[PDB]
């Protein structure tokens, strides 16, 4: 899964 | 007089976690001489040299020197696996070229534990009231704090330096300042933190009234 | 400047916090000037010392704040005296 912060990408795995 | 010095410098905490940024190295000559502008600069990574870093544009200081700037792209996970990045300066002004280098600091990851805690009741009668992110035991040090609230980014905060606590690891608190009334009001206010150690490199928190 | 007198609150631990063996307890002092501030921690009358103060921040309107975190084993917590931060 990712991680959004503000609908900018931060990481995925 | 001089001759000149050099300053290597990290990327940002948040370019480096967020795989939507680039994440740079900056390698800063200043008191470089109006008599012999001229630096060569030589990047390596662990040991190996590399040449796809960029030079700056030459910035006149008013001072009789010039700051020179070479900058070097790295990859996230470059940087995260602990790599080391080497800018080796040279100049006739200079006996012996330079050699700087860094990289994230060596030590076992931790997360960050991330709590969020409200106004206390004695700052109830005050215009405006403080929400604390308290953020600790997180290593290393690099990290990035911010606040929000329904979406949009909360701009007046304040966030202290990483403070190192005696097992290593460090803390911090980030401090939100709103308005009494939106306290009031029961708005959702959010602590969002980005470290290395996170699942997904991000956590966020939320409170309200 | 002219001196500001400091606010000081202490806060309680995080219910999400009382999952480790040690919980925080943290002092915000804000609204002070000049910078210069001795922050103490006491429970039912003795001095406490396991904590870490930061350094003041400038804050928005012009005047200073800091944070003092307080470490307790989470069984002190649970014994109930008051911790209480000063100035
Ligand atoms: C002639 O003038 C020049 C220019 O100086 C300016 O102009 C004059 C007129 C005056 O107004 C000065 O006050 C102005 O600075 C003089 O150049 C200065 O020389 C200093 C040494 O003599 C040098 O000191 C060292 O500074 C280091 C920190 O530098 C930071 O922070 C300062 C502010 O604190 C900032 O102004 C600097 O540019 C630099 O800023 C950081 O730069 C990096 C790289 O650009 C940024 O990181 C990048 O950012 C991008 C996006 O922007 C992206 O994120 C990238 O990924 C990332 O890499 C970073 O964001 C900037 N941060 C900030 C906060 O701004 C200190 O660490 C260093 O300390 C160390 O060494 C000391 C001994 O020297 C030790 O005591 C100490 O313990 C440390 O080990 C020094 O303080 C100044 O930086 C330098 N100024 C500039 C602008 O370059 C020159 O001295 C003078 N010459 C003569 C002969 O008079």
């Amino acid at each position: 899964d990712c991680a959004w912060h503000l609908g900018e990408l931060v990481w995925c795995t | 007089l001089g001759g000149p010095s050099v300053f290597l410098f990290p990327p940002k905490p948040k370019d480096t976690l967020m795989i939507s940024r680039t994440p740079e190295v900056t390698c800063v000559v200043v008191d470089v001489s109006h008599e012999d502008p001229e630096v060569k600069f030589n990047w390596y990574v662990d040991g190996v040299e590399v040449h796809n870093a960029k030079t700056k544009p030459r910035e006149e200081q008013y001072n009789s020197t010039y700051r020179v700037v070479s900058v070097l792209t790295v990859l996230h996970q470059d940087w995260l696996n602990g790599k080391e990045y080497k800018c080796k300066v040279s100049n006739k002004a200079l006996p012996a070229p330079i050699e700087k280098t860094i990289s994230k600091a060596k030590g076992q990851p931790r997360e960050p534990q991330v709590y969020t805690l409200p106004p206390s009741r004695e700052e109830m009668t005050k215009n405006q009231v403080s929400l604390t992110c308290l953020v600790k035991g997180f290593y290393p040090s690099d990290i990035a704090v911010e606040w929000e609230s329904n979406g949009q980014p909360e701009n007046n905060y304040k966030t202290t330096p990483p403070v190192l606590m005696s097992d290593g690891s460090f803390f911090l608190a980030s401090k939100l300042t709103v308005d009494k009334s939106r306290w009031q009001q029961g708005n959702v206010f959010s602590c969002s933190v980005m470290h290395e150690a996170l699942h997904n490199h991000y956590t966020q928190k939320s409170l309200s009234l």
